[PDB]
């Protein structure tokens, strides 16, 4: 079967693990414990293909940015997360976009921008923002939560989707 | 002040380590949500003094003694 190499970046804090062990496990992580790197290896089911999922978790920025620089150059799908709740993340998307364009050598590398904490009320990134963030870099924005499972397999399954492109 | 597992499958975690915690401690938490069992593996020190070659662990062996090295983990 099929082995699908996906990466998960963004700032610290945004749910990045979470978002990630929800998919694995189905369980959410309300504890935070900062990731320095951890990869998951699991088999689904996408529109009828099993597959396997090679999912690179990476280190918000707490810190820990000198461990992914060709681990990037090995996934093939990139998974860029704000939280909705945290501007700061938002802004810094930008930087992990360039990153990643940097050590592949596309602007079409495939990629979801993923918005998430959306079970949250205290927004201050709205939708059309980063709708906006999305569509000049040509590619699908997803909100998620970590927490009530909203729209988190979309997210995943949108990346690989994006892969078979 | 960490540790650096490698698991089964081809699953990397690294490891921050605080006090009184065995391996099984700084470690239970890892295998678990890889739907995983503690009990259903060993946990070895890497030495390539020797090339590629591995140290066996209890899983009640300190995190500290180790915090700056190379573990990885493999179904008993
Ligand atoms: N309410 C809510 N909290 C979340 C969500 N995702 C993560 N968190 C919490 O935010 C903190 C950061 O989570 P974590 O996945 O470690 O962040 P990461 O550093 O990017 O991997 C943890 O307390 C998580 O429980 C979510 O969708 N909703
Ligand atoms: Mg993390």
């Amino acid at each position: 079967m099929t082995e699908y190499k996906l990466v998960v970046v963004g700032a610290g804090g945004v749910g990045k693990s979470a978002l990630t062990i929800q998919l694995i496990q189905n369980h959410f992580v309300d504890e935070y414990d900062p990731t320095i790197e951890d990869s998951y290896r699991k088999q689904v089911v996408i529109d009828g293909e099993t597959c396997l999922l090679d999912i690179l978790d990476t280190a918000g920025q707490e810190e820990y940015s000198a461990m992914r620089d060709q681990y990037m150059r090995t996934g093939e799908g990139f998974l860029c997360v704000f939280a909705i709740n945290n501007t700061k993340s938002f802004e810094d998307i930008h930087q992990y976009r360039e990153q990643i364009k940097r050590v592949k050598d596309s602007d079409d590398v495939p990629m979801v921008l993923v918005g998430n904490k959306c079970d949250l009320a205290a927004r201050t990134v709205e939708s059309r923002q980063a709708q906006d963030l999305a569509r000049s870099y040509g590619i699908p924005y997803i909100e998620t939560s970590a927490k009530t499972r909203q729209g988190v397999e979309d997210a995943f399954y949108t990346l690989v989707r994006e892969i078979r492109q | 002040n960490t540790i650096r597992v490698f698991l089964p499958n081809k699953q990397r975690t690294v490891v921050n380590v605080r006090n009184g915690m065995s391996l099984h401690d700084c470690l239970m938490k890892k295998l678990k949500v890889r739907g995983l069992q503690p009990e259903c593996c060993a946990v070895f020190r890497l030495l390539h003094e020797h090339k590629g070659k591995k140290a066996r662990l209890d899983w009640n062996t300190d995190a500290a003694s180790l915090i700056g090295e190379e573990l990885q983990v493999d179904f008993l």
